[PDB]
RNA sequence: GAAGAUGAUCAGAUACCGUCGUAGUCUUAACCAUAAACUAUGCCGACUAGGGAUCGGUUGUUGUUCUUUUAUUGACGCAAUCGGCACCUUACGAGAAAUCAAAGUCUUUGGGUUCUGGGGGGAGUAUGGUCGCAAGGCUGAAACUUAAAGGAAUUGACGGAAG
């Protein structure tokens, strides 16, 4: 491969790469609305979330920690922001 | 350009995929990454014949170029390919080099089968090395018959295919005839059935 | 000789330079 | 020179290797140097599994085999040819012999 | 790269490292040393006169096997007594 | 008379190929050494060295003779070889055959002024033979060819008439160093320079223009 | 044991290479044609050439012999080995009128502006 | 190369490698010149008529030939929708 | 560390054209890398060239043509005289028809052909040819 | 199991083999500061060629068994990337060669920086200083002597080596 386009790499390989190695780094964490099922409240959490996040409603814990993505509670919901 | 007459035709389509021309090694290398479509769950990889039809025309038309008919010199230490080679050659007027390549022949010039071709075409670079190297010597340009997990060194032309299927090594094999002589004119025109049919250029077991 | 010997043989050599020099 | 890439062992990534004794000679070797044969031979020779199964109060009875893990130094499996030497260009090969 | 000091305020720790490797060179180290001033017979000079003591013949090295005629002259410069050769065939008679 | 057995033998017995340059430009290989004989008529043969090496072997000593020979038309062809034969006589013989079929073009450039005609490189070229590394560097046009007496030969039968040599590692080794010049006088050609950026149209191959002439 | 050397073995292929429609299966007839064909110093010599080129001879018959072509073993097979039955094969006729091509690589065919019929097999493994 | 007076001092001006633009040296006897051939539109080939490439022996020992072809085809208009610029 | 950017450049530029690429990447980007690339432009070696901004140091594709022969730095920029340019161009240039000197000078970053005809001089900050 | 004593072997063996065995081997308090302490390859940084395995993490996913009968179980399987310990091929290139993905990007000689060597011995010796209980460590010559010493590989010769 002596030529080829590093300007426009396509979106597969991109979507493989690490978050530090592609041409503008950009993280792929984002951030959720987390419908609990006591009730309907908007909350936002992040997906790599480090806190028991509890929701101001109901005193109960929306996700638990781990090395990745926050891991959601059973009978909760998430949406993608 | 290209006029549209030299597409890929429905008619050939359906002789490729039925022929395992489709049908790639499990593992593909890196030059040969363009040439993968996509892979089959069980692990192997499908080859792209749409791309490799063009390739096809694209090598069977520097086969054209050579002024003199014998300068064009085939090869095929593979079985399956012996006997397709010299069918390509007795309808081509081609230089076979069926079985076993004596070294020396391209750089020794008191041996007895000392050739000069302007051309090697090569059924596969992985048991025909030694054509494709010593044709590194002696300013010999090469076309090969190269599929996934085959070697890409010194090959100018590479034409994607199923090597190790004996149905795939005589079509493409087939089809280079077919196409070298419409060029020509020999064969009337990309509408004219072939007088040859593709069962010709198969290797047969010795039972028949 | 070996290097190992005669590293050792100097050895024994220098402590008995140093015990002679400790007469005077 | 340098005969060997691996320098004779096998330890990469690591400082120290507790060492094994030689199995004939009782010889100190490093255990990742140490040549290690399992062998799994059966307990009676086959000459005399017949009439050692005919002595049997117990029928079908399937007899035990020996398990045994070997370690030879490199003067304890030349000597006893376990392995041999090989040429330059077949030392770079690694793969099990084809006998069994 | 390349194992020495190439920033540009770096002048002094070159002109030193220089200098203390310049004693590895017996050329350097015989001259600042002035071994030939002391330990020479000459005491660094071209040529010398001295005091011939006693005529020797000397059995030669191999594989070579002659006498090699020389004398043993003290030096009136400095009192020193060394070997000199005397070289020309019959050049021993000459010399008392 | 002279039995041509390769294409370029046929086309050079011909009118077909006249300039050892169409040669050159399309790479061909010269394995026929009167090919060089015809369209080279004038070059200059000196052996450098003779040397005698030894195989033992189990009765005694087996000894043969090598020579390296030095080929040159002074206007911008050298070439290099080096035979062993049991015999001087066939070893300078065999080697001069050989040292045809190397021969090379070298390309006469300018330092500074590009006033008559060329006499030294273009550009500094160093080649590398075992140890012995050979550089030569442009000179002016009156200093000569600065170089050792061995290397200097190489010079003077290759056209060049001004140019400075610097010579490193065991260069009392002879053969390597021929080779390693050889090298540096072989790479006048391969370094570009501004003059040759232009692209030229690739000419059609001297093989494939006269096939019928070249084919037996 | 009894192998004969290159010198009669090299003698004797170089004879059939010449003189092949001259040859015969007989020895005797062997024999003697070796007498006028190739100068021959020795008695003993020229019955062992001919004893080995009958064999090659007799060999012939059972097939091609590896290394030896007499100007027509290969012409008795340029117009041999022509054989091709009425049916290709490879023309979508044996199946029942379409391909059996997987259905992942339908989609190569998909990709392309081609409409063919497909009896999509799912290995998947 | 071009002296004050103005004719030519170069002799053998060599080629120039399509690929890598590298200049082809005299001994390099990897290095190949393909030809392909210019069809009329009637699918009959052209007689005496060729695009000429010249291709180093570099590019051919790390194997990019194929791929220089590829790439050089396409961008003539010898060759359709398999070389893409974006990898 | 990273200590030169512009060596880092000039390196990646080299490793690339030696393995015959059109095209390399450089990061990170700079002033002295961008006004060093124009010198190489303005004179073909090189072909268009962008710049990435990603809020950061930079990045910079450039486009390789293949008539670059060698291009290095200087490290350290030696204080380069008006009399002290012609012992520099003998040692780094191959010959006296070609090749640049690429000065960083008070009147801007400029070849050793330009710096002379403007009579200026500074520190030497690299070569090409 | 050094030392020592022992029974053999041998021309002789206070050696190898055998039998005992004292310091030691272990540990707690402190010294010593050296090893083929080796990847015989300084550390940090960037780029260069393909390939597959494997460890820890993390990211999307199964004709899989199990939790439990399923998930939000676990294991396995398939794609990825981070970091590693490495391995296979090739030689663009390097090397005196063995070889080397660094030992490349080094006469087309410049990323930063530390240390070290200048023919072989004498000699890591003498002396002085300094650290240590000591054993010793660190620093460290000269006189004198010598045309070689040595590295990689080739052929042969030889082996109380294999086939
Ligand atoms: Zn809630
Ligand atoms: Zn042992």
């Amino acid at each position: 491969v002596l030529v080829q386009d590093l300007l426009h790499p396509s979106p597969a390989t991109e979507a493989k790469q690490h978050k530090l190695k592609t041409l503008v780094q950009q993280p792929r964490s984002f951030f959720m609305d987390v419908k609990c099922q006591g009730c309907l409240n908007i909350t936002t959490v992040f997906s790599h979330a480090q806190t028991a996040v509890t929701c101001d409603s109901c005193s109960t814990v929306l996700c638990t920690p781990t090395g990745g993505k926050a891991k959601l509670t059973e009978g909760c919901s998430f949406r993608r922001k | 350009s290209l006029p549209a007459s030299f597409d890929l035709t429905p008619e050939d389509a359906k002789l490729l995929l039925a022929a395992n021309v489709h049908l790639g090694a499990k593992n593909v290398q890196v030059h040969n990454k363009p040439y993968v479509y996509k892979t089959r769950p069980d692990g192997m990889n499908i080859i792209n014949i749409g791309k490799t039809w063009e390739k096809i025309v694209l090598a069977a038309r520097i086969i054209a170029a050579v002024p003199n008919a014998s300068d064009v010199a085939v090869c095929s230490s593979r079985t399956f390919g012996q006997r397709a080679v010299l069918k390509f050659a007795a309808h081509t007027g081609a230089t076979a080099i069926a079985g076993r390549f004596t070294p020396g022949n391209f750089t020794n010039y008191i041996t007895r089968s000392f050739k000069e071709p302007r051309l090697v075409v090569v059924t596969d670079p992985r048991t025909d090395a030694q054509a494709i190297k010593e044709s590194s010597y002696v300013n010999i340009p090469v076309i090969a018959l190269t599929d996934m997990d085959s070697p890409s060194e010194y090959v100018d032309v590479a034409i994607p295919c199923n090597n190790k299927g004996k149905h795939s090594i005589g079509l493409i094999w087939w089809l280079l005839a077919r196409e070298v002589l419409r060029l020509r004119g020999i064969i009337p025109d990309r509408t004219t059935e072939w007088s040859v049919m593709p069962d010709l250029y198969f290797y047969r077991d010795p039972e028949e | 000789m070996r290097d190992k010997w005669r590293k050792k043989r100097v050895r024994r050599l220098k402590r008995k330079r140093r015990k002679v020099r400790a007469r005077s | 020179p340098k005969k060997r890439a691996s320098n004779g062992r096998n330890k990469k990534g690591r400082g120290h290797v507790k060492p094994v004794r030689c199995l004939n000679c009782a010889r100190c070797v490093p255990k990742d140097k140490a040549i290690k044969r399992v062998t799994i031979r059966n307990m009676v020779e086959a000459a005399a599994v017949r009439d050692l199964s005919e002595a049997s109060v117990y029928a079908e009875y399937a007899l035990p085999k020996l398990y045994n893990k070997l370690h030879y130094c490199v003067s304890c499996a030349i000597h006893a040819r376990i392995v041999r030497v090989r040429s330059r260009t077949d030392r770079k090969i690694r793969t099990p012999p084809q006998r069994k | 790269g390349k194992g020495k000091p190439r920033g540009l305020n770096s002048a002094r720790k070159l002109r030193v490292h220089r200098r203390n490797n310049r004693w590895a060179d017996q050329a350097y180290k015989a001259r600042l040393l002035g071994t030939a001033f002391k330990s020479s017979p000459f005491g660094g000079s071209s040529h010398a006169k001295g005091i011939v003591l006693e005529k020797i013949g000397i059995e030669s090295k191999q594989p070579n096997s002659a006498i090699r005629k020389c004398v043993r002259v003290q030096l009136i410069k400095n009192g020193k007594k060394v070997t000199a050769f005397v070289p020309n065939d019959g050049c021993l008679n000459f010399v008392d | 008379g002279w039995t041509p057995v390769t294409k370029l033998g046929r086309l050079v017995k011909a009118g077909k190929i006249t300039s050892v340059e169409q040669i050159y430009l399309h790479s061909l290989p010269v394995k026929e050494y009167q090919i060089i004989d015809l369209l080279l008529p004038d070059l200059k043969d000196d052996v450098m060295k003779i040397r005698s090496v030894q195989k033992q072997t189990r009765a005694g000593q087996r000894t043969r003779m090598k020579a390296v020979v030095v080929i040159g038309d002074s206007n911008g062809h050298v070439g290099l070889g080096i035979k062993t034969a049991k015999e001087v006589a066939s070893a300078i013989k065999a080697a001069i055959v050989i040292a045809k079929l190397s021969i090379i073009p070298i390309r006469r450039g300018y330092w500074g002024s590009n006033l008559g005609q060329p006499h030294s490189l273009p550009c500094k070229v160093t080649g590398k033979c075992g140890s012995v590394a050979v550089r030569l560097i442009p000179a002016p046009r009156g200093k000569g060819i600065v170089a050792s007496p061995v290397v200097k030969r190489l010079m003077q039968l290759a056209g060049v008439e001004d140019v400075y040599t610097s010579s490193s590692g065991s260069t009392r080794t002879t053969e390597n160093t021929l080779k390693a010049a050889f090298a540096a006088i072989g790479n006048t050609y391969s370094f570009l320079t501004p003059n040759l950026w232009a692209e030229t149209p690739l000419a059609a191959s001297p093989l494939e223009v006269y096939a019928e002439e070249a084919a037996a | 044991g009894r192998v004969r050397t290159k010198t009669v073995k090299r003698a004797s292929k170089v004879l059939i290479e010449r003189f092949y429609p001259k040859l015969t299966l007989d020895f005797e007839t062997n024999k003697r044609l070796t007498s006028e064909i190739a100068v021959i110093q020795s008695k003993r010599l020229r019955n062992k050439i001919a004893g080995y080129t009958t064999h090659l001879m007799k060999r012939i018959q059972k097939g091609p012999v590896r290394g030896i072509s007499f100007k027509l073993q290969e012409e008795e097979r340029e117009r041999k080995d022509q054989y091709v039955p009425e049916v290709s094969a490879l023309d979508l006729s044996h199946t029942n009128g379409q391909l059996e091509i997987d259905a992942d690589t339908a989609d190569l065919v998909k990709s392309l502006g081609f409409k063919i019929p497909v009896q999509t097999v799912s290995i998947s493994a | 190369m071009e002296n004050d007076k103005g004719q030519l001092v170069e002799l053998y001006v060599p080629r120039k490698c399509s690929a890598t633009n590298r200049i082809i040296k005299a001994k390099d006897h990897a290095s190949v010149q393909i030809s392909i051939a210019k069809v009329d539109e009637d699918g009959r080939a052209i007689a005496g008529e060729n695009i000429t490439y010249a291709l180093s022996g570099y590019v051919r020992g790390r194997g990019e030939a194929d791929d220089s072809l590829n790439r050089l085809a396409q961008q003539d208009g010898l060759l359709k929708n398999v070389w893409s610029y974006s990898r | 560390t990273r200590t030169s950017v512009l060596a880092d450049a000039l390196n990646a530029i080299n490793n690339a054209e030696k393995t015959g690429k059109r095209q390399v990447l450089i990061r990170p980007s700079s002033k002295v890398i961008i006004k060093f690339l124009t010198v190489m432009q303005k004179h073909g070696y090189i072909g268009e060239f962008e710049y990435i901004d990603d809020h950061r140091s930079g990045k910079i594709v450039v486009q390789l043509n293949g008539r670059l022969n060698k291009c290095g730095v200087i490290q350290p920029r030696f204080n380069v005289k008006i009399n002290d340019i012609e012992r520099w161009t003998d040692n780094l240039l191959p010959a006296r028809q070609f090749g640049y000197v690429i000065l960083t000078t008070s009147a801007g970053i400029m070849d050793h052909e330009e710096a002379r005809r403007k009579h200026v001089s500074g520190k030497i900050l690299g070569f090409v040819y």
